[PDB]
This record gives C-alpha cells, sequence and structure tokens, in this order.
C-alpha cells in the first residue's frame, strides 16, 4: 500500500504546478 | 494484492502522462521566446 | 477476479475514469489540432 | 451535324469547369445526395438492428 | 441555362435532402415540381 | 460578424436551457429538427442565426450549447424530447452519480474528473467562433454541480482565454424560504471564485418569479417551467442587437464598461418591465413612457431587495420594438426628476440606452402576451449588499456551531479556506459602504 | 497499364482481403456475380462482361477459402487464384517458412506469374498479411523472398497486423513477429502498420460501437487500402503512384515502416450534427488518438507525413491547413525532413459500404506518417521476445521442425539494429 499514495502525493505535486504553469495568439495577428 | 498491484500500475500509467504534458509544455513555452526573439531579429 | 472499471460520463463513447482522464472522442476544430491548444 | 453537336456539349463544358458560382452549386448538390444516403444509412441501421431482435427473441423461445 | 439544367437533373429526386442556398429568386421552383412545397 | 457561446451547468442550467432554446429556435425560424423552414431556403437571406447557431453544409444548424452535468437524470428528457436532434449528441455531457448537493464533491471529489473534458468541448466552440463576442455561464448556487463545477470552469476558462468578456447567470437563494439546508454555505465561498474569474453576474431570484406570476401574470400555480421563461426572455432581451440591427445597437464588449466601476462590484438586477398576462394586456395602454416607469417600481423587481434604501449606481436600458428615441429621451428624463429615485454623486449620467427593431416573440402555451414593444431594465443597485448582509448572517449563524461541515472535510475540503472566504466577504460588505459614501 | 496485385495470406490477411474486394467492387460497380450491370486497376477483364479480381488469395490450411468461395461473392474470385493447403502452420515460422510453405511456394508462384503476365505495367505488389501465425509468417517472408528475384525491383508494398500492446490473441506472438521482420527488413519496401487495440478504440471513440468483432475493424483497414491506391484508380487533382508513396515516405533505406489513421471515421447520427472540412479533418489525423497504432506520435518525431485526400477537397485550404499544422510546435517535425508534407487530392468522394460502420464524407484523408515512435512499439514486443527466448519457451517446435537456433539469435542483433537505427534518425 505504501507505495501507492507515495505516488500520489508526487501526483497531486505534478497535478498542481500543471495548474501553476498555465497561470504563468497576439504573436501572429498583431505581431 | 493482485488487484492493488493492478491500481498501482494505472497510477504511473498516469505519471508518464503527467510528464509527457509537462515535456510538451517547456517545448511549447521555450519555444515561444524563440519564436519572439525569431520575429524580434525581423522587427528590429 | 474480473471486473472492468465503470466509466462516469453515460456515454457509449467516452470511457472516462477517476485516474484516466484525458480518454474521451478527441475534437472538432478547424484552426488547430487536438494537441496544440 | 456532328461539328455543331461537339460545338455546344464542350463550351457548356468551358463554362462548367471555369465558373465559381456552379462549382459552389455543384458541391451542394452532392451534400444534398449526403443526406439522402445518410437517411438510407439512417434507415438501414435500424432495419438492421431489427434482424436479430427477432433471433434474440427465438433462441430465447 | 447551365444552372438550370442542372437544377433539372439533380435536384427533382432530392426534395426534403435540399440545401440552403440553391433556389435563389423565387420564380425557380415555378418551372419545377407541380406541388414542391419549397 | 458578431457571435457568442452559452454554457449550461447542472440541471438548474438545463432548465432554462430547455427553456430558451425553445425561444432561440423559435426566434427566426429554427425547427425542433435543426432544419430551417424551406420558405426560408430561398436564397439564403438570413445572418441573424450564425450568433447562437452553427450551421453545416447540409442544413442543419447546430447551436453553440454544451450541457454538463453531474446529474444524468434531467438531460435524458432532452435526449427524449422534442429536441432530441437539435443538440450536438457529445455536446451533452452527463455523469454517473449527481454531486450530492455539496461543494466539495462538485469541485475536488469529482468535478476534476470531468473538467478537461468539457475545455475540450469549449474549444470546440471557440475553434468555429471567429470572433467570440463572449460566454454566457447558466448555473445557480444550490449545491455541488451549480455551484462546485462552474467555480472550477471559472478558474479554468479565465486562463485559457485571459482578456475576454463573459456573462454569467445564476439564481440566487432566499431571503425567508428556501429549498436547500446546506444552500448558504455555498454562496459565500462560490462568490470567492466569482468576484475575480468572471466579468459581470447578473442578480436573479425565483422567488420575485412567484410573485411576479401573483401581481403581474395573474396565475395560480406558478411552476418551474414559466418561471424559467421569463428568464429565457431576458437572455434574449440582452442579446437581441448581438442578431439584429438597431438604432443603439450594443455588442456583449459594449456591456463589461458600461456597468461596473470597479473589478469586484460585477453584481448587477436584471430585471423585464412588460411582463403582463394576455387578458390585462388588452386594457393598458403600452407605450415607452410609462413601461420605463414600471421598470423602477420595487414590485415589478428581480431580487428581493427594495431599492428605495439603495443607491443607483450604473445602470443601462435595452429596448426591442417599434421604439422612437425621442419619447426614450422624453421618459428618462422624467426619472432623473423624480426625487425617490436616488443617485450617486460620482455618475451625473447614469443610463445607457439600446435599441432594437425587432418586437418580442411569443411562444406558443406561454403566459406571456404579444406585446408591441419591450424593455430590458439592468441596474447595479448598492441596496443588493442587504442581500449578502441577510445571507452573510445565516452563513455565521451555521457557522457559529460548525453544521453540516463533515461532509464537505471528508471530501477533501480545507476548513481555513471558509475563514478567508468569509474574511473577503467582509471586505465586500466594507466596500458596498465605501463606494455609496458621498464624496467630502 | 496503372495495374495491382496483392496476395493476402493469413486467416486475418485473407479475412482482410474479404472485406477490400467488397468495397473494390462496389468502388467501379462489379455485382458480387463479377459482371458489370477505369478499374484494371484490380478488376480483369474477360469473354461476357465478366471483370474477375487480380490477387491470389492464400492460407496454408483449409476453412476460411472454403467459405470464401462458397459463400457471398462466390462466383468472382477464380478457382484457381484461391490457393488453399491441407494443414495450419500452427503459428510456427518454421512451419510456415521451412516446412509446410515449400508446398505451396510455387503453387502460389506460378499462379502469381500467370495475373503478373496478363497485367502490362503492374505499378506494385500488396502482400497483406498478420504477423502472428505461420501462414502469416513464414510462409509470408518465404513469399516475399522468393518473388524479391521472380518479379524484379518493384512497388513490394504489404499493409500488415503488427501485434498490439496489452491485446494479444496468441502466446508465441513475439517469436513469429520478431522472426518475421529480418527477412522484410530488406525485402520490403513500405510496411504500412496498423494494429488491433487501437482499430477497436477508434471504432469505439469515433464511431461508438463497444464489443467490437474483426469484421468491423476489415472495413476499416480497407477504406486505408483504399485511399493508398484511389490515386492510380479513379482520376483527381495532385495525384501520387505507388512509386512515389516510396521516395515521401521512406527517408532512409532501413527505416521503412510508417503508419496509417484515415480521418472523417464518423457514424452517421453523429455526421448530422458536425460537419467536416480539409481543415478539421487534417487538424485531426495528428491527433494521438486517431492513430491506427498504439504507438502515439507525440512521444517521438514525424520524419515524413503523405496526406491522402480522396474527396472533394479544394487545392488551396488543404496547403492553408498543412501551414498551421506546421507551426504548432507540439507535432514535432525532424530538423532533416525542412519541408515533410506530401499531398494528394482525389475527386472521388469514399463509398459507403452496404451494411457496414461508417458515414459516407464528402471529404476524408489518410495521413501514413512515419514517426520515430514506431521504434517504442517494436522494443515492448522485442521485450516480450527477450523474456520468452532466455527461457528458450516454445523453442522446443519451432527451432526443431526445420529451422535453426541461429536465426533466433540473428533476429535479435537484427531487429537491435533496426531499432538503433531508428534512434540515430532523430538526433
Ligand atoms: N430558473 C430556474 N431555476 C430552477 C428551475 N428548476 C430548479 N431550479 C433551481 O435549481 C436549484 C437547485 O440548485 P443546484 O444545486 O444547482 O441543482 P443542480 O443543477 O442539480 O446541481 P446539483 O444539485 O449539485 O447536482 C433550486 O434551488 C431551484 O431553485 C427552473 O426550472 N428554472
Ligand atoms: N484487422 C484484423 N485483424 C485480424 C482479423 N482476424 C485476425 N486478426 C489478427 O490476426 C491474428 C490472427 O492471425 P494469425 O495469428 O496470423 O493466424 P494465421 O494468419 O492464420 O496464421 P496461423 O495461426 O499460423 O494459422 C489475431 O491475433 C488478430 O489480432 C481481422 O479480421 N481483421
Ligand atoms: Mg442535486
Ligand atoms: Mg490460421
Amino acid at each position: 500500500q505504501a507505495q501507492n499514495q507515495a505516488l500520489d502525493r508526487e501526483i497531486q505535486e505534478w497535478e498542481s504546478r500543471n495548474s501553476a504553469h498555465s497561470k504563468n495568439q497576439h504573436d501572429k495577428v498583431k505581431s | 494484492l493482485n488487484a492493488l498491484r493492478h491500481q498501482l500500475g494505472l497510477r504511473q500509467k498516469w505519471l508518464e502522462e503527467l510528464q509527457l504534458q509537462h515535456s510538451l509544455r517547456e517545448l511549447e513555452i521555450a519555444e515561444a521566446q524563440d519564436s519572439n526573439t525569431e520575429v524580434a531579429k525581423t522587427m528590429r | 477476479n474480473v471486473y472492468m472499471e465503470k466509466s462516469i460520463v453515460t456515454g457509449p463513447d467516452n470511457y472516462i475514469t477517476s485516474y484516466d482522464r484525458l480518454n474521451f472522442h478527441p475534437s472538432y476544430r478547424v484552426c488547430r489540432p487536438s494537441i496544440c491548444d | 451535324l456532328k461539328r455543331e453537336s461537339l460545338k455546344d456539349e464542350k463550351l457548356r463544358q468551358q463554362v462548367r469547369e471555369n465558373s465559381a458560382e456552379l462549382r459552389e452549386l455543384e458541391k451542394k448538390l452532392k451534400a444534398a445526395y449526403m443526406n439522402k444516403e445518410r437517411a438510407a444509412q439512417i434507415a438501414e441501421k435500424d432495419a438492421i438492428k431489427y434482424g436479430q431482435m427477432k433471433r434474440d427473441a427465438e433462441i430465447a423461445r | 441555362e447551365e444552372r438550370l439544367k442542372l437544377l433539372k437533373e439533380h435536384a427533382t429526386k432530392l426534395l426534403g435532402y435540399l440545401p440552403k442556398g440553391v433556389f435563389k429568386n423565387e420564380d425557380d421552383i415555378d418551372m419545377l415540381g407541380e406541388e414542391f412545397r419549397k | 460578424m458578431r457571435e457568442c457561446i452559452s454554457v449550461h451547468v447542472g440541471q438548474a442550467g438545463v432548465q432554462i436551457g430547455n427553456a430558451c432554446w425553445e425561444l432561440y429556435c423559435l426566434e427566426h425560424g429554427i425547427q425542433p429538427d435543426g432544419q430551417m423552414p424551406s420558405d426560408k431556403t430561398i436564397g439564403g437571406g438570413d445572418d441573424s442565426f450564425n450568433t447562437f447557431f452553427s450551421e453545416t453544409g447540409a442544413g442543419k444548424h447546430v447551436p453553440r450549447a454544451v450541457f454538463v452535468d453531474l446529474e444524468p437524470t434531467v438531460i435524458d428528457e432532452v435526449r427524449t424530447g422534442t429536441y432530441r436532434q437539435l443538440f450536438h449528441p457529445e455536446q451533452l455531457i452527463t455523469g454517473k452519480e449527481d454531486a450530492a448537493n455539496n461543494y466539495a464533491r462538485g469541485h475536488y471529489t469529482i468535478g476534476k474528473e470531468l473538467i478537461d473534458l468539457v475545455l475540450d468541448r469549449i474549444r470546440k466552440l471557440a475553434d468555429q467562433c471567429t470572433g467570440l463576442q463572449g460566454f454566457l455561464i447558466f448555473h445557480s448556487f444550490g449545491g455541488g454541480t451549480g455551484s462546485g463545477f462552474t467555480s472550477l470552469l471559472m478558474e479554468r476558462l479565465s486562463v485559457d482565454y485571459g482578456k475576454k468578456s463573459k456573462l454569467e447567470f445564476s439564481i440566487y437563494p432566499a431571503p425567508q424560504v428556501s429549498t436547500a439546508v446546506v444552500e448558504p454555505y455555498n454562496s459565500i465561498l462560490t462568490t470567492h471564485t466569482t468576484l475575480e474569474h468572471s466579468d459581470c453576474a447578473f442578480m436573479v431570484d425565483n422567488e420575485a418569479i412567484y410573485d411576479i406570476c401573483r401581481r403581474n401574470l395573474d396565475i395560480e400555480r406558478p411552476t418551474y417551467t414559466n418561471l424559467n421563461r421569463l428568464i429565457g426572455q431576458i437572455v434574449s432581451s440582452i442579446t437581441a442587437s448581438l442578431r439584429f440591427d438597431g438604432a443603439l445597437n450594443v455588442d456583449l464588449t459594449e456591456f463589461q464598461t458600461n456597468l461596473v466601476p470597479y473589478p469586484r462590484i460585477h453584481f448587477p438586477l436584471a430585471t423585464y418591465a412588460p411582463v403582463i398576462s394576455a387578458e390585462k394586456a388588452y386594457h393598458e395602454q403600452l407605450s415607452v413612457a410609462e413601461i420605463t416607469n414600471a421598470c423602477f417600481e420595487p414590485a415589478n423587481q428581480m431580487v428581493k431587495c427594495d431599492p428605495r434604501h439603495g443607491k443607483y449606481m450604473a445602470c443601462c436600458l435595452l429596448y426591442r420594438g417599434d421604439v422612437v428615441p425621442k419619447d426614450v429621451n422624453a421618459a428618462i428624463a422624467t426619472i432623473k426628476t423624480k426625487r425617490t429615485i436616488q443617485f450617486v454623486d460620482w455618475c451625473p449620467t447614469g443610463f445607457k440606452v439600446g435599441i432594437n427593431y425587432q418586437p418580442p416573440t411569443v411562444v406558443p402555451g406561454g403566459d406571456l402576451a404579444k406585446v408591441q414593444r419591450a424593455v430590458c431594465m439592468l441596474s447595479n443597485t448598492t441596496a443588493i449588499a442587504e442581500a449578502w448582509a441577510r445571507l452573510d448572517h445565516k452563513f455565521d449563524l451555521m457557522y457559529a456551531k460548525r453544521a453540516f461541515v463533515h461532509w464537505y472535510v471528508g471530501e477533501g475540503m480545507e476548513e481555513g479556506e471558509f475563514s478567508e472566504a468569509r474574511e473577503d466577504m467582509a471586505a465586500l460588505e466594507k466596500d458596498y459602504e465605501e463606494v455609496g459614501m458621498d464624496s467630502v
């Protein structure tokens, strides 16, 4: 069992960081 | 335990997906600088 | 010990799972493709 | 008679493959043909599934 | 008249499955099918 | 060429969607088959379908609307009823099991599963869309699907598109007689996801519909069907200028820089003055002078907030029918000189007018009568802070004993997130107090 | 002149041919019987209106062909062309190549010459098979090798079924597939590959059909084997011959294993509500789920892509659509291929098979791309081999039957290269 949710903490770190990358088009038309 | 190992199996299978959307995105974001600079070379 | 994980979207297609998302019918779109948002 | 019959048919062809108004209408008259065969395909899949519903009752009976 | 020949020949069979911009200028249908209900 | 996207979320998303999309198809010609009538086909002389309806080459008009919820028991009647074939079948997303009428299921537990699917059905629509005028969010602050799913939509839609206007449509709970017990927990926290992740969010109550049916429509047993019909009319009234021309045309991009001075006060009322039965429209003359007077009546309002103890800070008017702009200018001037209607000192202009030529359409079997002209009335009154003052105390009374919270924290919720939701709403109770204060 | 001659071999290979000729017949007009009520490419004229086919279905064992010649399209196939045998190769490359194949090695060869001599300009062959069982493994190779000299240089195309990831109707599958690679590798031209696990999904994800058989999949395989040959048969604008596909998809020699993906694969109900335009279609073939091989394109690099567009596509929107997919960064294209987009707009809207599973689309596309992603695939099937070979399992037969353990080691080093040889293409 121990390995299973150990990846889930990895998944959630790798999930919320994906929520953060979008937080961080014009390059055509305008430019 | 077999179902738990099977349920384990979908998890790093899903982790491989996250690293892939990751690596596609640095390729997608680091380039945007390159295309910004390439157009900027025309712009300057 | 055979059992199939049921989908959550009630369509015959769209075999979605709480851990297997990104698993549905890819999109109509004219300009860009599915993987370049 | 062969001369003038060739004249009209192929001048009709010249304005057939050049005028975009005709090609605009030629495209959708095949899209009308599509709606007939689609609805034929809609009607057929209900007819083919009628094939095994009598078979499903037959093997159960 | 090349429209006329094309609408005489590939449109009469297609009565309810017809697309949108086919019969411009209503008088097109008067030289066609007798009831035809547009 | 102007066009918009209308997303409907929840059972309360689709009941208006069933009662508003039947309006739009009767607006121009469209059958509940998606097919334009045969005596509209001649020459293709209509571009006023393109705002709400797309067009496959065959001739079926497919709508720009995705219907998503976690309750499969209400979209299945759309897949069974008269409008089975109007809606695109992969654009109607249903979960197996409900959101259990709590925000924690609809935002963290199950709502994360269906979100990436429905973004792809949004970029379905935006990629067919040349210039998006805006989005139209449809939900309710009742429970899980109506508040959890849309708030994680709001978080993902604001970061996908960014600088882009987006209207919102949500019903609001009661001051007195509510139909849910765990509902007041939702409205405090879902506003926290709405203050900075929404362009503008209208004020509509279903209880005023009940009382408008009492006094104006003169109908016994106000059902839920005619309740969504009036809010079905009002989305048509605000977006009529997207389809049809007018003397003063108004696009959806006009609307956001028209009402809100601050990026966190996007909360306007929305009433429909010429609401009347068949029998009573026969005796009242309906000119623009007197139906504009009926806009500001507290009985003819939309939310249980009497505006006589609230300051009008911004308003916009959208007129439909044979509307002459001179008698508009006479009717507004009578309102300005009316003493009992109060304003804010920093906004001496106050009103914005918009004109459309076409008269409203009446659904067969409906209670609304064919009126010769229509007026849509949209204002962000400061009296709406009292609705929060009667809602936050209801939230505080239940939070004082920490009741009905074990269902939240079980489904992955943090206790401290409610406190900062309250602390931010404490600023709003001061924000409306520091806006209506007179200049010194 | 423009002519083709297939060699459908192996239960799968032949079943594939069955559905294929069904569409072939309809496309031209041939009635099941073989008489008609621009085709030479697949149907040979005779005396009284009779257009007999131009293939040579094989099968070391009886069955299959039995019904094939006593059912529906019975007359059409020439009694001779259909060659059977008298026993199966029991998923043994040995039996198929060096034991039971020999028997028929000549009968096919000789019948083949006939079909060959008869035509005048065979653009090339089309050995359709399935790496899974002896006949479809040993014999297929045994045929390609001998054909290499008896028919000289000539498009030796091949559309087979490569073992899918998890799904596997065979235990020794690894051995047969790997052992068959060392052959074609040098004696092939373009192994257009297609799996089954992926073709099932594509028929549920996009065709809304669960519990699917091998028949629905057969129809799909066809639509692809039609667009790869439509430019030679029917007419249209930009057109592509089998010769071209080669010098436009096969970059280096060994690297010769292109993928495939039909696009407007939509049901009827779903189509009535969804348009389909050059743009959408193309913008949906490069997706990582419309692929007929579980190999995901993203995990690699596109080295080439031949986008055939059998449909009323206009030769302008296509150019625009390609330009988009080009500038996307997501779909990565190796630098060595500055361009990397062959086209081909045939003007014959795809045909709908009576009681099939697809909807008639005015426009359709079949982009056969070459991505270093097939590399991953080979390795996964390779892994299974190593394991089975480490314990020399299922070698008792295979080897001691008509072959030597040397091949079991040679196939490895050679395959080890193909995978390594693919890697360098990327860098
Ligand atoms: N305007 C309008 N509102 C309705 C109608 N029917 C129900 N409602 C409202 O819908 C609200 C229920 O809120 P929700 O929690 O969002 O219900 P839901 O959409 O099923 O979402 P979940 O319960 O979380 O699954 C009730 O408070 C009703 O007031 C209707 O026909 N028209
Ligand atoms: N696409 C498709 N694939 C099929 C079909 N039938 C079988 N297959 C695949 O082919 C495999 C069976 O073919 P083979 O194992 O090569 O059988 P064979 O060709 O007769 O060779 P032997 O086993 O030696 O007799 C199965 O594992 C399937 O994956 C079909 O109808 N369509
Ligand atoms: Mg509910
Ligand atoms: Mg066999």
